[PDB]
């Protein structure tokens, strides 16, 4: 089952640093970019970033520079992989549904999505 | 000139280099770890096999030992519609190849039987004279 | 009267095709092992008058073959080599305090352990200097960083890892087309085509951020991003001039030898002669500025010419791409190149010394099934190289065609192979063909 | 510089209506379906191919930057928000209603 | 028909498929671990070698490039005693092969010299005219 | 006699065994661990390759299928200065080979074009008649 | 082991042995030229 | 079938210590020797 594990919802007071996560399941993670997306409730999706799981390499919008980080991890037997997203601080406009996705192809096809989680402030 | 120099000229002019072109079919492996050496070996085999397949066909066609031959097989004009001089005098053979490319297996079957098996039958009749 | 199709042979025909490349070389080094057949000093290029040919970068599988050919070599060189698994014994340590330059503090640890003598029944105390990068605390004492990962091995330090050019030759009945056009886009047709049966050597040398010792662009700095709108793609950058870089390992390295079993020498780091200093690299500051100006001019070809261009500190991720790394001098190095990117560009003393790091446990490529120890090399390391290009990436989500920014990135070795191999494609010669004639076959 | 537009707003169409939505964009275009409380799913990609397991009702076409998506015989289960996307950029959602 | 279809008919009828039969001498290895791949390699070599041995013989015999040839070598009638039509019209070539099988090396030596070396000597004399 | 028996006689007499000599070009590997077996494999490949190179040349020269041929290419007398009978009747072919050995690539190029490419051009003209 | 004993080669590459069943008695070996030689 | 063929009227140079058959034999046997031992069990427990 290719579907990603999705971490549970959480809420913190403003200025908090937070973490969310996902986990690889049915496929070889090395061959696909992982992406993060967020959306305000009542609003269209906003891209957050991507990470090259082989190298741990993040890519983020100028908007989020210095505020977010992406990490990746793997089982010592390498049969699972995990991803995390960190935010250094929170503001009320950081509330969003947050989720992981898999880049199926170079058209940025997203045939796998985490259920997402709700982050609130 | 040199190998593939004919790519710069029309099909009729390409005939001038055909013996040159044949030179490199088996060439460059003449003088000599699992890594590499097994690869070399595979390359040697490949070169040989391809060479033989062509020779086999020529022997079937009766065109063996020649770079130019004269088959007795007429071709269905629908495959191309250009005056013969308009073909031979204005294109790289490769360009022409692209045009002919969807009829090539028709032709090969024809060469095998429409003239060569048939010729051989007639040759046998002559052999009985 | 009606035309007869007839046989011809040796007519040139090209088909795109893939065959295994044949290794060859000029005249033990891992890269050639001296097993490649030596080749003739006769690069008889044949200009192909009146032809053009499509070449698609990132589509050629010569790149892939090179990528796995070198891997196979690497493993081949190490299969003879002795396992280091006796070294997973825990170590006592201290920070080295002997003649430490202030910015080197805590870089090295002196440690010791109870590991075995070559006798089955005996053990001995052993100690060596170690880089902090190669160890982790055993708990919040240390252990090698890879003892919870596939085992570390190393022997056969005599083999050289210095790059040697490697040539590839088409199998008989095949040929390598090449494009000489100085303006060539990574993909599509080229008017400059000429051919060779084989190619000039290409070094196996690798880098994690900047191309080293690559051929220079023929005319101007050039960029090959594939479809640039997709910013997940790595951006190739090729300099049309060299940028000299000098580096050192200023510490006077010394070596120790250990027996860990019969026939099993084990290298260890001796105490350094003299004051401890950080490894470093020098580049021209002025030249670096100038070449960046050349680069931004190239970047603007895809943007309005008043757009903002920016460079940046690395975004992190694994160290192997977070920093620039190389094996020059036979030993691995890493450096903080982010200072090179501390600039922005707008419409309209003489050198820099980068800080560096050394790690002796090498996890090659992306593989996690293997690791190896790098032996100490006595004396000061000196390195000289020409920087020939950049591997860059671009941040997603930009708007209003402005403030595009870039960072060092990639690190898949495949792109290094591409930096040279984009010049060529393999085709198959199909000498057989037919054409209509006025001739009909002669009577038996 | 990628840019995109869409015309769907929201639609009042009745069940069983074949319906269409359109967009235009620079570059390759993918379309998605989403429902409240749920992750988006791919419908069609690169302006022409349905994702595997997409219902037969879905279809579409491309003409350069033009893109069209339709649902034959719309079903009540198909009421959802919809998207057009190019790389990191996506149009705000639009939706079916009745 | 197809490969080996001639096994269902008499020797004279078998002549009709000879070009078909030649098609599979090198065929089926055209498109492509020590296990298997080494075996494949051995198979590739074997196919080539056998093919060449036959071609070599035909070149000696002067029958190269032909599936039917006309040697000048008479054979000693003791090897078989059947009317010629009684042979050609009633048996699978293979059945006939079993009958001939103990004389085959006699014949091959004869082909090499009794006609071909001798012919070549005469050819040289003609070359001197 | 047997293989290489002609080494005991003059070049004209050597012609008598030429078909014998050709017998061993592919022979002795007809019937059959990395050690040895890989070596065997290399030997098999080598034998094949050399055989093919010669056949290729003969096909170029138009001398294919023959152990004796009659090229139309005159040779520059400076390469040797002996009466023709004085050559053919008094030396091992090998001895003669040593004398000719520095002109051999001249000759091969001549055979390819001075007569065979040219002949083929003329053959084509005849093909158009 | 010091001026007890140790095998003479423990300070040299390791000693191995198994498969005593194989014979080391000489057998003649023939070498044959490749075809064309 | 050791079918020797006497070569009438010939001579040939032979140089001992120049033939590389010797070298091939020398390394062929080595390869065999190692091949026979690669299957074999290590005795390293005996350094006690
Ligand atoms: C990099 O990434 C990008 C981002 O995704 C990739 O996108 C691709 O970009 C390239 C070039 O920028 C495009 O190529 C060109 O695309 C257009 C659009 O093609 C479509 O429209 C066809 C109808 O077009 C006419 O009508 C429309 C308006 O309705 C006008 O916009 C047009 O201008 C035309 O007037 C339609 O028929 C096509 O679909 C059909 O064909 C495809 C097969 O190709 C089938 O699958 C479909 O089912 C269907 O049958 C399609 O929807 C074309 O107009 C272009 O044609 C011109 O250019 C060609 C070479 O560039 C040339 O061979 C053509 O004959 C034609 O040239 C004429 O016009 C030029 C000016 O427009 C003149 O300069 C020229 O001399 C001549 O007069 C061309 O095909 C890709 O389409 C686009 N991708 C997609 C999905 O659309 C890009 O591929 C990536 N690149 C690399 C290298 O990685
Ligand atoms: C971009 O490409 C450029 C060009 O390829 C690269 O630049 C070269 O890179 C290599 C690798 O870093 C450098 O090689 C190293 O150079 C050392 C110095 O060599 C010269 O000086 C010594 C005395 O110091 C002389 O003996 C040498 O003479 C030899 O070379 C000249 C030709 O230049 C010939 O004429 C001579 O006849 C000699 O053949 C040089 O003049 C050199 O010491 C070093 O070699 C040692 O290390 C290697 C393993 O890496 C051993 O194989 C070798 O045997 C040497 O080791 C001995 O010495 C050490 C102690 O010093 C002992 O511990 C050992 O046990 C052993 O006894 C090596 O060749 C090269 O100098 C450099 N070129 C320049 C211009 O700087 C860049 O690397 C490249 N960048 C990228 C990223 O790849
Ligand atoms: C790219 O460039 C960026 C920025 O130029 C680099 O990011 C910085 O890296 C350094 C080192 O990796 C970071 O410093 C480390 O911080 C930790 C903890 O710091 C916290 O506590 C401090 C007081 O102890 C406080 O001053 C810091 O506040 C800063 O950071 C917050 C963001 O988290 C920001 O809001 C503030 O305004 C300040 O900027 C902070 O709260 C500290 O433990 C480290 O010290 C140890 O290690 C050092 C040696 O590295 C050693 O000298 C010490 O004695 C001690 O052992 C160290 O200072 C810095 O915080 C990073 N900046 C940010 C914004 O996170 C980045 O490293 C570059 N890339 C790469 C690949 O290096
Ligand atoms: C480039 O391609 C073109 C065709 O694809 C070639 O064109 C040919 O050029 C030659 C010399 O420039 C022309 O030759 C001359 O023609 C006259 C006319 O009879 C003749 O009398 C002269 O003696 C001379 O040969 C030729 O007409 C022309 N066109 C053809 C052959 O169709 C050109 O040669 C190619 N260039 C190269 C370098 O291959
Ligand atoms: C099975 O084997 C036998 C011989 O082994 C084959 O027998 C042949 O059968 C055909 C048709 O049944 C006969 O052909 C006919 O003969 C007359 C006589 O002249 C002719 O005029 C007809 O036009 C027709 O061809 C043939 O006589 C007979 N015997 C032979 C050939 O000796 C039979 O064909 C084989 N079956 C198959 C399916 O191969
Ligand atoms: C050894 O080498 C020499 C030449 O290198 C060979 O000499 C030839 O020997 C034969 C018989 O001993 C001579 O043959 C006879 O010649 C007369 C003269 O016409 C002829 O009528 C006879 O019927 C007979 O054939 C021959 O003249 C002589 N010289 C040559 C051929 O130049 C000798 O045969 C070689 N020995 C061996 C065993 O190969
Ligand atoms: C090898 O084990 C080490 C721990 O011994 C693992 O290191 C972890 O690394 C991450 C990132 O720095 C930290 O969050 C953990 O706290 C570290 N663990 C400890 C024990 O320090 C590393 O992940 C292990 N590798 C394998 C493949 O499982
Ligand atoms: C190496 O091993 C020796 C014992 O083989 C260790 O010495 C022992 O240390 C522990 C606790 O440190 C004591 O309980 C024992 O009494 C010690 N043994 C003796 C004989 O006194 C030594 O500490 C080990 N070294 C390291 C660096 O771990
Ligand atoms: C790297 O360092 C070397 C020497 O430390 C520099 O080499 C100098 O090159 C110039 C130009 O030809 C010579 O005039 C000097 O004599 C050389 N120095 C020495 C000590 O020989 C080289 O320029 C440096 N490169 C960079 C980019 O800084
Ligand atoms: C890199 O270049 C720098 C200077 O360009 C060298 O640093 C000098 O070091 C010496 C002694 O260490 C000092 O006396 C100078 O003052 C330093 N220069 C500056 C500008 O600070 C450094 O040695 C060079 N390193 C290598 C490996 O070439
Ligand atoms: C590193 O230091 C060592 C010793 O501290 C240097 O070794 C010296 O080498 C010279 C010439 O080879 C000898 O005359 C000295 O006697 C050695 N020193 C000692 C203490 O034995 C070595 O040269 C230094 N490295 C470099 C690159 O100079
Ligand atoms: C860095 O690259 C340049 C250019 O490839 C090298 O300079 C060349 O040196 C060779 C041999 O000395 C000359 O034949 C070339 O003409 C030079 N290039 C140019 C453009 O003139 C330089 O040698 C390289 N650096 C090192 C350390 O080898
Ligand atoms: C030409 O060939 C086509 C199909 O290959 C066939 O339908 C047609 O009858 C043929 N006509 C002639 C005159 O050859
Ligand atoms: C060959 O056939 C293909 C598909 O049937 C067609 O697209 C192509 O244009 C044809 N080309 C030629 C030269 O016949
Ligand atoms: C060693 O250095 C680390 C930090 O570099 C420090 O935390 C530790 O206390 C030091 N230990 C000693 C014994 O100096
Ligand atoms: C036929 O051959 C046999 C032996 O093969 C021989 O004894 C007999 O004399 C020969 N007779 C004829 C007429 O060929
Ligand atoms: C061939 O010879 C063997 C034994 O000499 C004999 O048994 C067999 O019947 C013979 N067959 C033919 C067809 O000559
Ligand atoms: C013979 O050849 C030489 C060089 O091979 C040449 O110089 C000379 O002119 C030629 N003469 C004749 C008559 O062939
Ligand atoms: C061939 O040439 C070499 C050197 O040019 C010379 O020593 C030798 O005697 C020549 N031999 C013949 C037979 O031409």
């Amino acid at each position: 089952q290719v579907q990603l594990l999705q971490s549970g919802a959480a809420v913190t007071k403003p200025g908090a640093s937070v973490r969310v996560s996902c986990e690889a399941s049915g496929y070889n993670i090395r061959d696909y970019f992982i992406h993060w997306w967020r959306q305000a409730p009542g609003q269209g999706l906003q891209w957050v970033g991507w990470i090259n799981p082989k190298t741990g390499q993040p890519n983020n919008p100028r908007q989020f520079q210095g505020r977010v980080s992406l990490t990746r991890h793997a089982s010592w037997d390498f049969d699972t992989y995990s991803f995390y997203m960190d935010l250094k601080a929170l503001r009320s406009d950081d509330t969003a549904v947050y989720f992981c996705a898999r880049q199926r192809s170079d058209y940025w096809d997203f045939d796998v999505w985490g259920s997402g989680t709700q982050v609130t402030v | 000139l040199g190998f593939l120099g004919a790519a710069g000229s029309t099909m009729g002019a390409a005939s001038m280099t055909l013996t040159v072109q044949a030179r490199n079919l088996l060439s460059g492996i003449v003088q000599q770890l699992t890594v590499w050496g097994i690869k070399q070996l595979q390359a040697r085999v490949l070169a040989v096999e391809r060479y033989l397949r062509d020779q086999q066909l020529l022997g079937i066609w009766g065109c063996s030992g020649k770079l130019i031959c004269c088959t007795n097989v007429p071709w269905n004009s629908s495959w191309s519609n250009r005056n013969l001089s308009e073909i031979w005098d204005n294109m790289t053979w490769l360009q022409w190849d692209k045009e002919i490319s969807n009829y090539t297996q028709i032709i090969y079957g024809l060469l095998e039987e429409s003239q060569n098996q048939q010729e051989k039958n007639e040759q046998d009749l002559l052999a009985l004279d | 009267e009606n035309l007869w199709v007839t046989v011809y042979y040796g007519v040139p025909v090209w088909k795109d095709a893939e065959t295994t490349l044949f290794c060859a070389s000029d005249a033990h080094n891992v890269w050639a092992t001296h097993a490649c057949v030596p080749t003739d000093p006769n690069p008889q290029e044949i200009h192909l008058e009146n032809v053009t040919e499509e070449f698609n970068m990132w589509k050629n599988n010569m790149v892939e073959q090179m990528h796995t050919d070198i891997i196979s070599l690497w493993d081949q060189s190490l299969k003879p080599c002795v396992k280091l698994t006796p070294l997973c014994v825990t170590l006592q340590c201290t920070n080295v305090t002997n003649n430490i330059t202030d910015d080197m503090r805590g870089e090295l640890k002196n440690c010791s352990f109870n590991m075995t003598t070559e006798l089955r029944d005996k053990k001995q105390k052993v100690y060596s200097l170690f880089y902090r990068l190669d160890v982790v605390q055993i708990n919040e004492e240390y252990r090698l960083i890879n003892c919870n990962t596939s085992a570390i091995t190393q022997a056969c330090p005599k083999v050289s890892f210095e790059p040697i050019p490697i040539h590839y030759c088409a199998p008989a009945g095949f040929a390598i087309l090449k494009c000489k056009d100085k303006k060539f886009n990574g993909t599509g047709p080229c008017p400059s085509v000429s051919t060779v049966q084989c190619t000039h050597g290409i070094k196996p040398v690798v880098s994690t951020q900047l191309l080293l010792n690559g051929s220079l662009a023929e005319e101007e700095v050039m960029i090959r991003s594939e479809n640039i709108t997709n910013n997940a793609k790595n951006i190739l950058v090729q300099f049309n001039t060299p940028v000299q870089i000098n580096c050192t390992r200023p510490n006077n390295n010394t070596r120790k030898s250990i027996r860990i079993g019969p026939g099993q020498a084990f290298y260890a780091t001796g105490d350094i002669i003299g004051d401890i200093r950080q490894a470093h690299c020098n580049v021209s500051k002025a030249t670096w500025n100038e070449t960046l100006g050349k680069v931004v001019k190239q970047l603007r070809k895809h943007f309005g010419n008043n757009t903002i261009i920016r460079f940046a500190n690395s975004s992190g991720g694994d160290l192997e791409v977070t920093t620039h790394s190389f094996n020059c001098g036979g030993e691995f190095f890493y450096c903080n190149t982010s200072g090179l990117f501390n600039s922005t560009w707008i419409s309209n003393n003489d050198s820099i010394t980068l800080p560096c790091r050394i790690k002796q446990i090498i996890n090659m490529w992306q593989r996690i099934g293997q690791a190896m120890y790098a032996p100490p090399i006595q004396g000061v390391i000196r390195c000289v190289s020409n920087i020939t290009g950049l591997i860059l990436t671009r941040d997603g989500g930009s708007t209003n065609s402005t403030t595009e920014t870039f960072r060092p990135g990639g690190g898949d070795m495949r792109d290094n192979w591409r930096s040279e191999l984009y010049k060529y494609k393999v085709v198959k010669i199909e000498p057989l063909g037919v054409a209509p004639t006025r001739c009909k076959r002669r009577v038996v | 510089d990628i840019q995109m537009t869409q015309s769907p707003s929201s639609l009042s169409a009745s069940v069983g209506d074949t319906v269409t939505i359109t967009c235009q964009a620079n570059g390759y275009l993918n379309w998605y379906q989403q429902r409240r409380g749920k992750a988006p799913k791919l419908l069609i990609y690169d302006g022409s191919k349905l994702e595997r397991g997409v219902p037969s009702r879905f279809s579409g076409r491309r003409w350069g930057q033009e893109y069209n998506l339709t649902i034959n015989n719309l079903q009540p289960e198909d009421i959802a928000t919809y998207f057009c996307q190019v790389y990191e950029f996506v149009v705000p959602g639009t939706r079916l209603d009745l």
